[PDB]
């Protein structure tokens, strides 16, 4: 019958985000990537809202829900704007925010244009796989459970469960024919390498960020409040391997 | 943190 999971996730989805970037200025390093800044201090509020309406996720411990966010803001984030490039612009550029498109000239100006080059890859993939929008949804709502302390999380065991129960919910909505089971194996198994595959850019754009903030008052980048914060004290957490992401594959 | 975290305690 009628489920109720994705009906959720399609209610909770944020909207249009924009970055605040006055297009009149020239395309200067400073001013890329102090907008993208204050993009991602922006969008950062919307990920709090949407994973607090999240199904179980309030179960969590407090400290855990805060922990997650930290850790996955940036693969969330990426997958995202992969997806609204591949909807808005087929993936020929990098749709940041409406008013935040990056042309080839600005991943040349930004410094980080092989980042870029592996988010436009990334984008192009819901194309070459040809991602259902049901599917997009439940790959990035399980991106939040994707990375956590070798330590542990507060109440790991809760977190487990939801977990699995997300990935249960992926398996449920994968774009296959029953009739024939190898195909929706083969399905699965191209899905998590998707999800996979963010994890390494975002350790790439964790690093850059990383040492923009270290160098930021020497190259006039701006940092907003939030984002200072979790790139000083959870950004080093993954960068000196005590949070790590959770892999499908080995 | 505070800011962060501010958007967890309201309406909890
Ligand atoms: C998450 C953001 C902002 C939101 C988005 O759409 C994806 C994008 C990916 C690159 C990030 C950026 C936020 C600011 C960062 C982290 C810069 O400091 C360097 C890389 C940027």
């Amino acid at each position: 019958s009628q489920p109720i999971f994705l009906n959720v996730l399609e209610a909770i989805e944020p909207g249009v985000v924009c970055a605040g970037h006055d297009n009149n200025q020239p395309d200067s390093f400073a001013a890329l990537l102090s907008s993208l800044n204050e993009l991602g201090e922006r969008q950062l509020v919307h990920v709090v809202k949407w994973a607090k309406a999240l199904p179980g996720f309030r179960n969590l411990h407090v400290d855990d829900q805060m922990a997650v966010i930290q850790y996955s803001w940036m693969g969330l984030m990426v997958f995202a704007m992969g997806w609204r490039s591949f909807t808005n612009v087929n993936s020929r550029m990098l749709y940041f925010a409406p008013d935040l498109v990056f042309n080839e000239y600005r991943m040349h100006k930004s410094r980080m244009y092989s980042q870029c080059v592996r988010m436009r890859h990334l984008s192009q993939e819901f194309g070459w796989l040809q991602i259902t929008p049901q599917e997009f949804l439940c790959m990035k709502a399980l991106l939040l459970f994707s990375i956590i302390p070798v330590d542990g999380l507060k109440n790991q065991k809760f977190f487990d469960e939801l977990r699995m129960n997300y990935i249960k919910e992926l398996d449920r909505i994968i774009a296959c024919k029953r009739k024939n089971p190898t195909s929706c194996s083969r399905r699965f198994y191209q899905l998590t390498k998707l999800l996979d595959s963010v994890q390494p850019i975002a350790r790439e754009l964790h690093q850059f960020t990383f040492d923009l903030l270290i160098k930021s008052h020497m190259v006039s980048v701006d940092f907003p409040e939030m984002m200072a914060e979790i790139i000083s004290v959870q950004v080093p957490k993954i960068l000196s391997g005590k949070v790590k992401p959770i892999y499908f594959h080995t | 943190h505070k800011k962060l975290l501010q958007l967890l305690t309201c309406s909890s």
